[PDB]
DNA sequence: TCGTGCTGAGTGATATCTGCTTTGGGTGGGTGGGTGGGTTGAGGCAAT
DNA sequence: AGCAGATATCACTCAGCACGA
């Protein structure tokens, strides 16, 4: 074991922690009332700011007694000044200000007991870690210090996956990336407590590895002189125990050079720090990259090569109304005023779901658009799916729409079994899994959004609507609104479209200047407002409503004769207006539904199919 | 005499083998009423009998 | 028939040294098994 | 590193006798 001489003298830099915890203001000093609250068991959990460290040493330095850097050492190898500032904090640690009832723990009576035998042996202990009741925490130094200082910040500069190599190691780095895994919190174990039989005394031993060897033998002084031979056993109860969760962090699609595969690096996250991170979360995760060396066989067997993680110390995480709305909803797309409205009704969906006599009509406005290619169907889909709170954009994820919008996209491309799938949630509104592995039943009421294309890429005019659509007359009928789009050549349509894409391939801006967007914020919060509210119909309402439906089943079954109709109006259609005029209702914030809006929704039912099949 | 304690603690075995035995002794619902604060739900048959003591009679 | 050694080899016993083998992965094999794990991708076949 | 088998060197029990009481 041949010796080295550092430029690092350990005793000066704890006299350097000890002084800074002690003196340090930003009142009296900042750290010594956060210890006082930690005393008092009001806080769990220490924090030790590096812009505070930077501070305390410039002002050092001003004064003339210049002292050690402290934040380089830090940064360089925080592993062992986590230590030091643990025993620093303890051997400052002030007395207790607010009574507490210290016999109900267990450790303070035991240790209590333990000192009362030391004094009877004596007349004829324990881990530092084991009474400590705080975590530890390093904050990385913020650029705008270290830039107001004249210093350089690495431990607070973004990384990659890629850019972390090994002569980082032992370090205080950030990461920049997205999780993609969390497991779940797990107790584990730092200091183990044994007990023995025939002595009657506890014995204690340190956990810093990934396993241990259970002690089998009492150690104790009586023992060992009376000779008696005292098999020790674990006791969960005096144990300390630490959360544990391992979080897996992955590159952004930005960072990964050209041609190469992204990569992911493991996260351990200790203390109070748990459940600060989360799946498709973007996060800056500051923590010291360390190795986890292997064990027995293992060991020898691997070699050299070594596996690393990351020791989370800090988290940051990154961040004429109804005209207007639709409007606003995808302003690069040239105007479709009647598919907006349509795509609104669909994401507010309000609705009055409460027969309670054994079934409840449909709570959800289902959307389904068909045409020929050409009209925005994908921009539509991704728009609304943005905006929604629970929008999920699939390509021919359910669970991830229940009690939300589903965006699917190639409707007629999807398979039969997805088709069943869909029916069963429509009809049902539930998710059903019948598996040997599992059978788990979660419900599910969903609405979706489907595009699809004809059944020859294109609608034919000469075919009827039914044979264009492969789709089963069943699922059309059970849409609430189909709308049906088209490309229709037209001098003065087309030459609007392209005036409108080059300006916006141009400038990158709406060429829109009649009007100005509404903010997408203040449209989300509107819709969920809507959503929360509950409206109300009345019978003169309910009476114009059936004859509204009368005069409609008349019309249809007269359309139906020939072929050229959709299909025939079915009390469907019904449930369909009065969830429409519910959800409109909704949008008006007024309790009644008005006639109004039964009108705006039969026209809008007209418009959905009857306008666009007559051109 | 051997005195019997819970490891860790410094609660008797014999205090509360005695509490346990007073309590299912004597005990009725109307101090879960009143507890409650559901007194003036009280009866006089019910509330006023023995109810684990009715317990073990039925269960043996 | 009690007490105190001296003799003693027998009957232990417990404090003390000598050789596997393992993880898991083909840098142990297919005369250890496929119900102890691995295991997604390509390929050929029969019922459809 | 840990575990199971084994060697060999460590004491302890009943065994019995000489003196005297
Ligand atoms: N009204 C429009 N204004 C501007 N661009 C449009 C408009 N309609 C369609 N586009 C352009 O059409 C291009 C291709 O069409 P898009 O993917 O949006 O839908 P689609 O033709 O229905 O799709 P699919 O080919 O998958 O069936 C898109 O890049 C979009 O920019
Ligand atoms: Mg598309
Ligand atoms: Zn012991």
């Amino acid at each position: 074991l041949p010796s080295i001489q550092l430029p690092v003298d350990y005793n000066n830099l704890f006299n350097e922690i000890t002084d800074f915890l002690v003196t340090f203001k930003q009142k009296g000093p900042k750290y010594m009332a956060m210890l006082q609250k930690v005393a008092n068991r009001e806080l769990n959990s220490v924090i030790i700011d590096l812009d505070d460290i930077l501070q305390y040493q410039n002002e050092k330095f001003l004064q003339g007694t210049q002292a050690d850097d402290l934040v380089s050492a830090i940064q360089q190898n925080a592993n062992h000044f986590t230590e030091l500032f643990c025993r620093a904090i303890d051997n400052n640690m002030p007395l207790p200000t607010k009574e507490i009832d210290y016999k109900d723990d267990v450790l303070d009576v035991i240790l209590n007991q333990r000192r009362l035998r030391n004094e009877r042996m004596l007349s004829d202990l324990f881990p530092p870690n084991l009474t400590r009741r705080y975590f530890l925490y390093f904050k990385p130094l913020s650029q705008n210090c270290a830039r107001r200082y004249r210093k350089k910040a690495i431990s607070s500069k973004p990384l990659s996956v890629r850019q972390i190599k090994g002569d980082f190691l032992g370090q205080l780095i950030t990461v920049r990336g997205i999780i993609t895994r969390v497991s779940d919190v797990k107790p584990a174990v730092e200091v183990i407590a044994y007990t023995c039989d025939q002595c009657g005394y506890e014995v204690f031993q340190e956990v810093n590895s990934r396993t241990f060897t259970p002690l089998s033998e009492c150690t104790s002084e009586e023992c060992s002189q009376n000779q008696t031979k005292g098999q020790l056993f674990m006791s969960t109860r005096a144990s300390k125990f630490s959360a544990f969760q391992e979080c897996k962090i992955q590159e952004l699609s930005q960072q990964v050079p050209v041609g190469h595969i992204p990569r992911s690096l493991n996260i351990h996250v200790n203390g109070t720090l748990v459940r600060s991170l989360s799946p498709g979360d973007i996060v800056d995760v500051t923590g010291i990259f360390l190795p986890a060396p292997y064990t027995g066989f293992k060991a020898l067997k691997a070699g050299l090569l070594t596996e690393t993680y990351l020791e989370a110390q800090f988290v940051r995480q990154h961040k004429d109304v109804y005209n207007r709305l639709a409007k606003s909803i995808a302003p690069e797309i040239y105007g479709n005023l009647d598919v907006k409205k349509a795509l609104l009704l669909l994401l507010v969906g309000g609705v009055d779901k409460r027969v309670g006599d054994g079934m409840k009509i449909r709570g959800d406005i289902n959307v389904c658009l068909m045409g020929d290619p050409g009209v925005a169907k994908s921009q539509l889909l991704k728009a609304i799916c943005k905006i929604s709170p629970r929008g999920v954009y699939t390509t021919g994820a359910l669970v991830l729409a229940d009690n939300g919008i589903c965006c699917i996209d190639e409707f007629d491309k999807m398979d039969e079994s997805d088709r069943t799938a869909i029916h069963e949630v429509m009809e049902q509104q539930t998710i059903s899994i019948s598996k040997a592995g599992i059978n788990t039943t979660l419900n599910a009421r969903t609405s979706i959004l489907a595009a699809a294309n004809p059944l020859y890429g294109r609608y034919n005019p000469r075919l009827s609507p039914l044979d264009n659509i492969n789709l089963p007359a069943a699922l059309l009928s059970r849409f609430d609104i189909l709308f049906l789009m088209l490309d229709i050549p037209s001098r003065d349509d087309d030459e609007k479209l392209a005036e409108h894409v080059t300006y916006v391939h141009m400038h990158n801006k709406q060429p829109d200047l009649d009007f100005t967007p509404v903010e997408p914020s203040k449209m989300r919060e509107y819709i969920a407002y809507a959503k929360t509210k509950r409206p109300v119909m009345s019978e003169a309402v309910n009476d114009y409503v059936v004859q509204a439906y009368i005069r409609l089943r008349q019309d249809s079954k007269r359309e139906m004769d020939s072929k050229f109709s959709f299909g025939q109006a079915t009390p469907r259609t019904l449930l369909g207006i009065i969830r429409l005029s519910q959800a409109l209702a909704k949008l008006r914030l007024a309790d009644m539904v008005d006639i109004d809006d039964v009108e705006e929704a039969l026209r809008l039912v007209r418009v959905s199919k009857e306008s666009l099949y007559q051109e | 005499e051997p005195l019997r304690i819970i490891w860790g603690t410094n609660v008797s075995i014999q205090e509360c083998t005695t509490n346990f035995r007073n309590f299912l002794m004597s005990f009725k619902y109307k101090f879960r009423k009143i507890l409650d604060e559901r007194e003036e739900f009280i009866n006089n048959t019910t509330d006023e009998e023995l109810y684990y003591i009715k317990q073990l009679n039925e269960m043996r």
